[PDB]
């Protein structure tokens, strides 16, 4: 399925393009490396043709999962453990999982707790990073005008 | 030294070179060579010779 | 983690301006880092200042 011209989503680097299929030699054999161009830090990631699904290279989302993550973002549930260390560990695990609904849960919990209390600079950086990957994912998914993706993010945050 | 220290603490699949590399000891080494060394001297100019 | 290919930019301020404004006369340095995963197989090539 991975041809030149896609827009695939890495686990926690964001949505990236493809431009070539490298046949770079490993053990005297030409494993089909595919290249990536993710623009948050202009790093190029090259992965083997079959271990991408093992490491979690996930395709773009363009169906009722958009409504699913919208109702996840506008869900009434907000619960965290008592200690900030375990709460941060659980949110970091859900962030590193690389799932859109889980990242939506992370940003709704962090945005609710920041508009209620205001926690910390480290979780502020975490919320900025997770909001960046969610906004970039949906803006390259629906092709829906990035930063007007931020306006529709404001709409679903207002709920 | 700090690259091979922080390489193992934070997890795999999340690290990048820009989070691995800390250029502060390199730039401090260059600055502490060019200042406060006895081989980087003030240029002795009274005349061209 | 691997480094390769140093490369310099242009000087940010000329000689007389650097001598007058009490600022050092330098040029930026760029190094193409590369982070390789052995067992899984990935390369994260970047550009580090």
């Amino acid at each position: 399925i991975f041809k030149v011209g896609d827009t695939v989503v890495y686990p926690h680097h964001g949505a990236a393009l493809v431009e070539a299929i490298e046949t770079r030699t490993i053990k005297g054999e030409q494993k089909e490396y595919l290249v990536l161009k993710v623009a948050q830090g202009d790093l190029t990631v090259r992965v083997p043709a079959e271990n991408a699904e093992y490491v979690g290279v996930r395709d773009v989302v363009g169906q009722e999962g958009l409504d699913k993550v919208f109702q996840v973002l506008r869900a009434p549930h907000t619960e965290e453990p008592t200690n900030w260390s375990r709460r941060y560990k659980a949110n970091l695990e859900k962030l590193a999982s690389g799932d859109v609904n889980k990242v939506a849960e992370v940003v709704r919990d962090l945005w609710r707790r920041d508009q209620e209390r205001g926690l910390s600079a480290g979780e502020k950086r975490m919320l900025a990073k997770a909001r960046q990957i969610l906004v970039g994912e949906l803006a390259l998914a629906e092709s829906t005008d990035d930063a007007k993706a931020e306006t529709i993010l404001d709409e679903v945050l207002a709920a | 030294r700090v690259v091979r220290e922080r390489m193992t603490t934070q997890d795999v699949e999340a690290i990048t070179p820009q989070t691995l590399i800390n250029i502060r000891p390199v730039v401090a080494a260059i600055k502490e060579f060019f200042g406060t060394s006895q081989l980087s001297q003030f240029m002795d100019q009274n005349n061209p010779l | 983690l691997s480094f390769s290919d140093p490369r310099f930019d242009d000087v940010k301020a000329p000689v007389d301006e650097c001598k007058d404004k009490d600022m050092t006369y330098a040029a930026p340095l760029f190094v193409t880092a590369e982070f390789i995963n052995n067992n899984t197989g990935e390369i994260k090539s970047q550009t580090v200042f």
